[PDB]
């Protein structure tokens, strides 16, 4: 019964209690806000090819 | 150095920026009538686009704008009829010489604002001596063409046109206002009809007195 003197908690159960959650990448905040601010650029810039300024305030000609 | 199309591009870049105020959009409109810019419609469109966006409006910039809209012959009902919001809030703040330009421009465009012309006729009969004869005709042109059949003003204007004889252009505006009201008062049409052989300078007021006489069916002059 030498196995009953070994630590009963497995090496697996250490690696799933220490590494419980997949950690958040540093770059996943950049490349997720950048793709969402690229829609703020598109709609709201005045130099974009798809501005909403002629759709929401139609021009007086 | 006398640059008229190069000053249109300098006016175009004044009203194409982001935070044009009332005074900068008044004077852009005033400069487009003195320059007689009927050919460029988009430049007149950029001015009335900023004229709806402009939020503060003192007494002098509202009447300079409304003069320029009326004199320039530019009409956009949405822009001009929402300029009656500044006017009913600046109405005790307005000069008697300035209230004639507001009500003539808002009336001549057809702005259906009964709160404006009720308060702007009650002012012009509370101070009837304070208004020169050209100003009582401009208010009368406005209240008539704004859809108000105010005969209280048309009597008080008729007592002024009998006491003092008026200019030719002053009378023909007053005839045109009484023609739309459909009044045909012999006491006041003939008091305004004597102003038309001292020499008239425009043909627009000879043609409008022509229209106003025939619509009331008086006879030619």
């Amino acid at each position: 019964d030498r196995v009953l003197s070994l630590p009963a908690v497995s090496k697996n159960q250490v690696l799933e209690n220490v590494f419980h959650t997949a950690p958040k990448a540093p770059v996943e905040h950049l490349e997720k806000m950048v793709s969402a601010n690229s829609k703020v650029y598109d709609a709201l810039n005045l130099q974009s090819k798809r501005v909403l300024i002629w759709q929401v305030k139609p021009a007086l000609f | 150095e006398n640059d008229v199309p190069a000053i249109l591009k300098e006016i175009d870049s004044l009203v194409s920026r982001e935070a044009v105020s009332a005074k900068e959009v008044s004077d852009a409109a005033v400069a487009l009538t003195y320059l007689q810019v009927k050919a460029n419609r988009r430049l007149w469109g950029k001015v009335l686009e900023k004229a709806g966006a402009a939020q503060d409006y003192d007494a002098a910039s509202l009447t300079n704008l409304l003069w320029a809209i009326n004199t320039g012959g530019v009409e956009h009902f949405k822009t001009v009829a929402e300029l009656a919001g500044p006017a009913v809030s600046l109405l005790p703040s307005l000069s008697p010489v300035q209230l004639s330009i507001v009500v003539e421009a808002l009336g001549g465009a057809g702005v259906k604002n009964y709160e404006l012309y009720n308060k702007a006729s009650a002012v012009v009969v509370s101070k009837i001596g304070e208004f020169k004869p050209a100003e009582i005709a401009r208010v009368l042109y406005g209240v008539a063409f704004g859809g108000v059949n105010d005969v209280a003003l048309a009597k008080a204007a008729g007592k002024v046109f009998a006491s003092t004889e008026v200019d030719s252009r002053t009378a023909a505006q007053a005839l045109y206002a009484l023609a739309k009201l459909g009044r045909a008062d012999k006491a006041t049409v003939d008091a305004l009809l004597k102003s038309f052989k001292k020499g008239t300078e425009s043909a627009s007021d000879a043609a409008a007195a022509s229209f106003a006489l025939g619509s009331l069916s008086f006879k030619a002059e």
